[PDB]
């Protein structure tokens, strides 16, 4: 994970500066981040995309659409890659009030 | 993707495979056109030390 | 890796579907690499069509069967200055 | 030990050319050799010259 969180971080810092040049928050401010335990490590990276969006929300200050679960691995230019275990992940979200 | 990838063939333990290699600018480049500091890499990918 | 940086150093697209490999040695001389046969087979599987290999390895590549070499168009090279000049015409 | 592997290989391949193959007397020549034992492996010439 410690590598995968980093690549996601760099992609965050890249996406934003490409998108909204005036905003400079994320380039320059320390950011503590929490990832609750529970993924099996081979399936650990699977939550990578959520990090890439979390940092962005902290930039804009705008909440996500509510109860919008999301997963998937990310690589340094945002090409989401397939992740396993769709069965349990879907049924798990179904009991959390998931919409989309 | 035009800026930052080039296919790299590689001889993994089970047959060849067409790895990509991907890089990206990590920060704005021209905060200081005159201040002179080197831009070091951050390599990742569970590298071996070699 | 070298052209991975240089492309990014100019914003230039790399020429399309042009796999490469080999090692560089801090002055641009390239060195032989192993595993050539399985590498080129994998390059065939992905649809690559302009593979590049070190010149010092060339002798091995022509031991391959004709259908394997069909459709690839190898450009052997020795010193990195050449690879840059086919990659970004 | 490694030369011991080579000369064996060359000889037995010659034997295969005898017992069923064509020649009644194989005649190895250095130009011939790459046939029997394949392509040369090492060419240890110094990389740089200037």
């Amino acid at each position: 994970m410690k590598e995968s969180a980093r690549i996601a971080y760099t992609f965050a810092r890249a996406f934003l500066m490409q998108h909204a040049p005036a905003n400079d928050y994320l380039v320059t401010s320390h950011i503590h981040l929490h990832v609750p335990e529970g993924a099996t490590p081979k399936d650990g990276p699977s939550a990578g995309c959520t990090i890439v969006t979390a940092l962005l929300s902290l930039a804009m200050g705008r909440p996500v659409r509510q109860n919008l679960a999301m997963t998937g691995e990310v690589s340094l230019t945002g090409k989401i890659l397939p992740v396993g275990g769709i069965k349990e992940k879907t049924i798990a979200a179904k009991r959390a009030g998931v919409t989309c | 993707t035009p800026p930052g990838v080039v296919m790299g063939l590689a001889w993994t333990a089970m047959g060849g495979s067409t790895l990509f290699v991907e890089t990206s600018l990590r920060r704005p480049q021209d905060k200081d056109a005159k201040g002179d500091k080197d831009g070091s890499l951050e390599v990742t990918g569970q590298l071996g030390e070699v | 890796i070298v052209t991975a940086l240089l492309s990014l150093a100019m914003g230039r697209p790399v020429r399309q579907n042009l796999a490469m490999t080999g090692e560089v040695s801090l002055t641009g001389k390239i060195l032989p690499v192993g595993g050539i046969k399985e590498k080129t087979i994998a390059a065939k599987r992905a649809g690559v069509t302009c593979i590049v290999l070190p010149a010092e390895n060339k002798k091995d590549f022509y031991d391959l069967a004709a259908f394997i070499t069909e459709g690839l168009e190898v450009h052997f090279v020795e010193h990195y200055r050449e690879i840059f000049d086919i990659a970004f015409p | 030990r490694n030369l011991q592997k080579q000369v064996e290989k060359v000889l037995r391949k010659s034997a295969y050319k005898i017992v069923s193959g064509e020649a009644e007397s194989v005649e190895v020549t250095p130009e011939n050799l790459q046939d029997f034992v394949g392509k040369p492996v090492f060419t240890v010439e110094r990389m740089y010259d200037v």
